């Protein structure tokens, strides 16, 4: 279980950098900061 | 909002996002620019 | 009459790739004698992919011309894509087609040490005539390739022979594979005149150095309106590796009017090597024998199948005949316990 964990996580984190990539080069308002925080959230609630 | 990438999908994905390859810092109050000229003509010869 | 079509639309922005550069043109004549002449080419441009067309089609009554290729090629980092088609077809009084099909391939992704390469041309040449038909094509391929859990090379051939005239059929079959673990020769002959005869020949040889080898050749000669039939099966098979023996299978018989005789004949002695270093003993005699007469006949059958330490012989006769009667049944086996 946990090798699995760590694969799906490594995947979910990829994903998660790429998308934080592309948020990054375009205009925004305020949701940035909101998107990668979301994000960061995410990837705690995946190692939980 | 009205800022968003504009484009025919050849490839789904983007690399590099439009706006970022356009370096522009686009922000809310920035008028963006949209100007869409079409003519149209069928010609009969006045010589009948 | 003559209609000028000609279409230039071109959609830019950056990421190349995302910019394509379309044209496309239409020409068209027609004079009130009817010999029409139509052509066509569309070209688009577009760093990811590029693709070319051409067709021009002639049409001076009886006589039609038709031509029109197709060239798409794809090209990025880890691979590019060839593939090209050039199309040749003329109608005066016969029907006369060529169309080549050239496809090529270079796959590489050095992240695992990957190198593909397949270069394929599919080609048909075909007549068409009342009377006749002129049909063959030649399956023509290589390839090679070397991966951490795959690698292979070799070259694939296959032509494919067909024809007819009169009441005649022809048609030949040969493929001829080469590659680095298989190696293989097919031949396939059949021809059948009319409600005459009926040839018919395989040749098939299979090369494997793991398995040993296996040799399979048989032939075929049917003679209609006398009802004969007289076709020779004979078959090798060397097994080597996890199975180590020789299966022999030789297949005779002649069909003749008031007169039929079949001879199967079906043998092997196996040792197969199972898990845990045991081994089966399979050694077993199958053996036919049948005659066939208006006024006599007979049928014989012999089993004598034996595995490891278990041996059973099965035997079974009988035969017609005016003067005497046959019926026996021989029964015999036995089972070590």
């Amino acid at each position: 279980l946990s090798q699995v964990y760590s694969k799906v996580h490594n995947g979910s984190e990829i994903l998660f950098s790429y998308f934080q990539d592309l948020v990054i080069t375009l205009p925004f308002e305020l949701r940035k900061h909101k998107l990668i925080d979301v994000i960061s959230m995410y990837r705690e609630l995946l190692k939980d | 909002l009205l800022d968003s990438p504009i484009k025919v999908p050849l490839l789904l994905s983007e690399p590099i996002n439009i706006i970022d390859a356009l370096e522009m810092r686009d922000a809310v109050e920035k008028p963006q620019e949209f100007t869409i000229v079409a003519f149209v003509k069928y010609d009969k010869n006045q010589d009948v | 009459a003559g209609i000028a079509a000609s279409i230039t639309a071109k959609g830019e922005s950056k990421l190349e790739v995302l910019n394509f550069d379309f044209q496309a043109n239409a020409q068209l004549s027609n004079p009130k004698i009817n010999p029409l002449a139509l052509k066509e080419s569309v070209k688009f441009s577009s760093k990811y992919l590029r693709t070319e067309h051409g067709s021009e089609m002639l049409f001076f009554g009886n006589a039609i011309e038709g031509k029109s290729n197709t060239v798409a090629s794809l090209h990025t980092e880890k691979n590019t894509l060839e593939l090209s088609n050039g199309v040749i077809v003329k109608i005066n009084n016969q029907l006369t087609l060529d169309s080549n099909t050239k496809y090529f391939h270079k796959l590489n992704i050095p992240k695992l040490d990957f190198s593909s390469q397949a270069d394929l041309r599919n080609e048909i040449k075909t007549l068409l005539k009342a009377g006749h038909i002129a049909w063959t094509s030649s399956g023509k391929g290589s390839w090679k390739w070397a991966c951490p859990r795959f690698s292979d090379e070799g070259t694939h051939e296959s032509q494919i022979s067909f024809t007819i005239e009169g009441p005649l059929t022809s048609f030949g079959l040969s493929n001829k594979i080469n590659s680095k673990h298989l190696r293989v020769n097919q031949n396939l002959v059949y021809e059948s005149g009319s409600l005459n005869f009926s040839k018919l020949e395989i040749q098939s040889q299979v090369d494997s150095q793991h398995v040993g080898h296996s040799v399979l050749t048989a032939k075929g000669m049917a003679l209609f309106g006398e009802g004969k039939a007289e076709f020779t099966g004979r078959h090798d098979a060397h097994l080597n590796g996890k199975v180590i023996g020789t299966l022999k299978n030789s297949l005779f018989f002649s069909a003749q009017p008031f007169e039929i005789t079949a001879s199967t004949n079906n043998e092997g002695n196996l040792k197969v090597r199972f898990p845990l270093r045991l081994t089966g003993k399979i050694d077993f005699l199958n053996n036919y024998a049948l005659f066939l007469s208006p006024s006599a006949q007979q049928a014989s059958w012999q089993v004598s199948a034996r595995f490891n330490q278990y041996k059973y012989n099965q035997n079974f006769s009988a035969g017609n005949n005016e003067n005497i009667m046959e019926a026996h049944v021989g029964i015999n086996g036995e089972a070590n316990l």
